[PDB]
């Protein structure tokens, strides 16, 4: 369970970030949908400096996700 | 364990550049300029899917949302569960 | 001809015209019959500037012995604009069918002096060939070997000259005896085929990706042809799969169905197996099950993605996750599929992976060191795939540790531990929970 | 505007040359079973 | 502008009659093949 739950979570976060980008940037999409991982003694910065750069797209505008797992 | 804790999901247009540092690309975007310098850091390659109705798309997003959140929940039991057991850790079991 | 509709082919043939010279200075050069020499005026001037008619055969004896760069290319256009001519190209094309050295001479001129004469003469003669009487396998034989007209072909930065060659090859390809002329010359004219489809998948453009993709279409219609075809450009047919959902004209993904149909046409040798071939590893599947849910605009586009959904579904159907491992494992190829992630698919295959004296854990503790071989490059693929074939390793020795003894002599072991010194994160990530599961907690 | 109409008429010439591929197909494998019966 | 469109369909039509030419080709098949039937016979 521990791996299919999590594939099937992985799934449905993949579904929402497209739909929120399809939502967010129109049809069609053509988002750069990216993951990445920030180390854990910089996440609140990592934050702050994608809030930053998402003001262009102007929660914020662009389409983010915070995932802990 | 892996090389983050953490990760970060990003939806952003292509054809949008980074507000901090306008005329940045990607791979400037995923560098120190827009970011803390992450590793593992890459692209999702999400599949396409039928786009439907605007006023579809909205219920579809709120669907999935309440969804994430479930199962979300789900998945932070079945952590909670297999990490009250002291066999997780190990290859017993097969 | 018929080629010469394209844009490509008309500024070809404009150019060829702007380098014609009047057939009068050639007469008084003592380069051709007086007579020859005024009837090929007469014809120029009626066709572009009072028919010869049957003294097209006297004209074209001359420019056979007119040496001169600039008379053939003069006789080349009046032929090209003869042939395009609604009243002239009729009677050129009963003497050619009546004496074939008229097509031998033809032929002869193709493919020489300037390109832009070079492609005038090649179009003249498929214009003769084009008739059913002046169609000759000889002569569709000795047009293949013409090493100048292939290197045009061939010539990528010569991107209208290429075109307007696919062009004419494609509107040649009609004929059986071009079609088996094509399939004998296969060897030479695949790679460029592939290698244009390939920059397409990276107007002009537009027109020799689709006279490549009608000539792919014309070659496949040949049952034994497209299976020899497939074997020998798998990696080309996956890639034209992929330009299919790639390609955004209607005509162009139209034609690329039609080629993958014909090359998964049950007529086709080994067919149900080279349809799974190519739904195993070129993920046809999920292209076909995309373009199906995707709209075109043409109902024989429609009808050709439902067939070849219709067949994936069909190779899919008897298909199982160990055998997508088994692919990809033989592809030396890996970027974390599901099967790699979803632990159902590592633990019932896990028993499978030791059969054949541990076959499969050979397989991989040999594609591991082949990696690390090639782990100097650092690249991102490359990691991706070094950090999928550790996981693998590492679930294949956590499942069923009878293993850790065979990689321990194939030195797999040892491999993985070196691999702790690559710079990328994941790896060593990867590289510490095999140690981990070696003897670590 | 007549390039359209033009492109069009190429897209017929490709499905009138793939039809008449098929009929000359279908043609000679009821030959060839028809003969084999003569045979 | 709308000439293009005619002209689009009037091709397409021209297709499916060629489409519709291929039973012909069956059936002249079979007169075809009933001639080396009939050559057969003569051998015997």
């Amino acid at each position: 369970a521990y791996v299919d739950v999590f594939i099937n979570w992985f799934h449905i976060k993949a579904l929402r970030v497209y739909v929120e980008s399809v939502l967010r940037y129109g049809l069609p999409p053509h988002f750069n949908i990216k993951i990445i991982a920030v180390p854990p003694k910089n996440l609140s910065k990592c934050k702050s400096e994608l809030i930053d750069a998402f003001g262009f797209l102007g929660y914020e505008p662009f389409v983010m996700y915070i995932i802990n797992l | 364990l892996y090389t983050a804790n953490d990760f970060i999901l990003i939806s952003l247009p292509q054809n949008a550049q980074p507000v901090t540092a306008p005329g940045s690309k990607t791979d400037s975007w995923f560098n120190e300029t827009l970011i803390g310098g992450r590793a593992f850091v890459s692209d999702f390659k999400i599949p396409e899917f039928k786009i439907g109705s605007l006023d579809t798309l909205i219920v579809e997003s709120e669907e999935l949302s309440k969804v994430d959140n479930q199962i979300g929940a789900s998945i932070g039991k079945i952590i909670e569960i297999l990490q009250g057991l002291n066999e997780t850790s190990t290859n017993a079991y097969r | 001809k018929i080629l010469m509709d394209s844009t490509h082919f008309n500024e070809i043939r404009s150019i060829i015209r702007s380098r014609s010279v009047a057939w009068d200075a050639l007469a008084r050069s003592e380069e051709l019959s007086e007579i020859d020499a005024s009837t090929a005026k007469a014809l120029e001037s009626i066709l572009v500037k009072k028919v010869n008619g049957k003294t097209l055969i006297p004209l074209i004896h001359l420019l056979s012995t007119s040496d001169n760069e600039d008379c053939k290319k003069s006789v080349q256009n009046l032929i090209a604009e003869l042939l395009s001519s609604d009243k002239y190209g009729d009677d050129t094309v009963k003497f050619f069918q009546e004496d074939p050295k008229q097509l031998e001479q033809l032929f002869d001129v193709s493919l020489k002096g300037d390109f832009q004469t070079v492609l005038i003469s090649g179009f003249n003669v498929v214009s003769l060939l084009v008739q059913n009487g002046l169609h000759n396998v000889k002569l569709v034989e000795k047009l293949l070997k013409n090493n100048n007209l292939i290197n045009i072909l061939q010539n990528i930065e010569q991107m209208d000259t290429c075109y307007v060659c696919i062009r004419l090859l494609q509107e040649l390809a009609v004929i059986p005896e071009y079609r088996d002329v094509i399939w004998l010359h296969e060897k030479k004219f695949m790679p460029t085929l592939f290698k244009i489809l390939q920059r397409a998948t990276d107007h002009l453009g537009i027109q020799l990706q689709y006279h490549s993709l009608l000539l792919i279409w014309l070659l496949t219609f040949n049952p034994v042809f497209a299976n020899e075809l497939v074997q020998k450009y798998l990696s080309d047919f996956l890639d034209l799969l992929k330009l299919v959902k790639i390609t955004i004209k209607e005509k162009v993904s139209r034609l690329c169905i039609s080629i993958i149909l014909q090359c998964c046409s049950t007529r086709v040798k080994q067919h149900k197996k080279v349809i799974k071939q190519l739904l195993l590893l070129g993920n046809a599947l999920p292209t076909v099950q995309s373009l199906s849910e995707r709209k075109y605009s043409d109902e024989e586009l429609r009808q050709d993605i439902s067939n070849l959904k219709e067949i994936l579904e069909n190779e899919y159907q008897e298909l199982t996750s160990f055998d997508e491992y088994v692919a990809e494992l033989d592809s030396k190829l890996l970027c974390w599929s599901p099967p790699h992630v979803d632990n159902g698919f590592w633990s019932d295959n896990i028993d499978e992976f030791k059969k054949d004296n541990y076959k499969i854990f050979r397989q991989l503790i040999e594609l591991l060191q082949a990696k690390v071989r090639n782990g100097d490059v650092n690249a991102k693929q490359e990691k991706i795939i070094i950090q999928v074939a550790l996981n693998d390793i590492t679930h294949v020795v956590e499942l069923l540790p009878e293993s850790i003894d065979v990689l321990d002599k194939t030195g797999g072991k040892a491999d993985i531990m070196e691999l702790l010194n690559h710079s990328d994160s994941r790896v060593k990530y990867e590289a510490l929970k095999a140690t981990q599961a070696i003897i670590g907690y | 505007q007549a390039f359209i109409r033009k492109e069009a008429e190429e897209k017929a010439k490709e499905i009138q040359l793939k039809a008449d591929q098929e009929y000359e197909i279908e043609k000679t494998n009821i030959v060839r079973n028809e003969t084999n019966n003569i045979d | 502008e709308k000439e293009a469109h005619e002209i689009v369909s009037k091709a397409r039509k021209y297709r499916q009659d060629k489409l519709k030419q291929a039973k012909t080709d069956a059936a002249k098949e079979i007169d075809s093949y009933k001639i080396q039937k009939d050559k057969e016979l003569k051998e015997f």
